Order: C-alpha cells, then sequence, then structure tokens
C-alpha cells in the first residue's frame, strides 16, 4: 500500500511528462516525451493513453489520476507486460538487445544521470551471457529481481 | 507508457542503490 515516498517517486514520474508543470499531461505533452524515447505515436494513439487514465474525461490526465492508475499497476506483479513495455523503450532499433548506447539514451531522457562507468556496470550486471548487451530474457531477470 | 517509464526509473534507483553501499 502507498507511502509518503513511494507517492514522491510517483509525483517524480509525473513531473517528466508535465513540462509546464501546469498540474496536468496533455496530449502535446505526452507526444514529447514519447518521442525523446524513440516512439513516433499519431495524435490518435496519443488521445488513448491519455484516455485509458483521464478517469474524469477532461482531456488531461492530473496527478490524483495518474497516482491511481501508478498504484493500481504497482499492486500488480503480474506485469509482464508492463516489462516488456519497458523493454520495448529502451531496444529502439527493436533488434531484440539493448545496447549500452540504447541504454544511456533511454537514461538520459528519463531524467536520469549515468556515467559511462555506471552505464557499462549496469549493463555487465544483467549480461549473463556476455556479449555486451542484454536481451529480453537477460531484461526480465533485471527488472523482475531487485 | 506512463507506468513502464516508472519501472525504468525505479531499476535505476535500485542500481544507485547497489552501488551506494
Ligand atoms: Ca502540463
Ligand atoms: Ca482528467
Ligand atoms: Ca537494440
Ligand atoms: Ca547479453
Ligand atoms: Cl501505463
Amino acid at each position: 500500500q502507498l507511502t509518503e515516498e513511494q507517492i514522491a517517486e510517483f509525483k517524480e514520474a509525473f513531473s517528466l511528462f508535465d513540462k509546464d508543470g501546469d498540474g496536468t499531461i496533455t496530449t502535446k505533452e505526452l507526444g514529447t516525451v514519447m518521442r525523446s524515447l524513440g516512439q513516433n505515436p499519431t495524435e490518435a494513439e496519443l488521445q488513448d493513453m491519455i484516455n485509458e487514465v483521464d478517469a474524469d474525461g477532461n482531456g488531461t490526465i492530473d496527478f490524483p489520476e495518474f497516482l491511481t492508475m501508478m498504484a493500481r499497476k504497482m499492486k500488480d506483479t503480474d506485469s509482464e507486460e508492463e516489462i516488456r513495455e519497458a523493454f520495448r523503450v529502451f531496444d529502439k532499433d527493436g533488434n531484440g538487445y539493448i545496447s549500452a548506447a540504447e541504454l544511456r539514451h533511454v537514461m538520459t531522457n528519463l531524467g536520469e544521470k549515468l556515467t559511462d562507468e555506471e552505464v557499462d556496470e549496469m549493463i555487465r550486471e544483467a549480461d549473463i551471457d556476455g556479449d555486451g548487451q542484454v536481451n529480453y530474457e537477460e531484461f526480465v531477470q533485471m527488472m523482475t529481481a531487485k | 507508457k506512463f507506468y513502464a517509464t516508472f519501472l525504468i526509473q525505479e531499476h535505476f534507483r535500485k542500481f544507485m542503490k547497489r552501488q551506494e553501499e
């Protein structure tokens, strides 16, 4: 169940999307973040993602709506599909392998900070077969673990 | 990709701790 800290980690995630801090995530804002992640959703697809979370249907997502959905998916730890979605965000060229360059790019955009040293250690810890890339099987073990 | 982006953010958090030590 929810805690003061977890709420701050969610407000974190919400701020990535709500660029102008007006307290709401718009269709336009979601598009900007998605494109920074290597995706190119049409306005129709953007509207549908907003609608999934827009509980009062005013066309945008506010923090209470964002929290509701996030806390609910979290209560769910059978989210195998959520993990594939995260994998897809990383694997920009869709070859089934997350390269050090792909990992660094997403981290730099997801509001993170990683030195090439940390980027390599991140991969090295999950790279079970040692090819320098993180395949899907490896990603799951890396994500489902701690 | 809201929750998927959170998962990624959460994994990095976990990393920066398995680093802190
Ligand atoms: Ca906004
Ligand atoms: Ca709304
Ligand atoms: Ca790739
Ligand atoms: Ca590998
Ligand atoms: Cl989502």
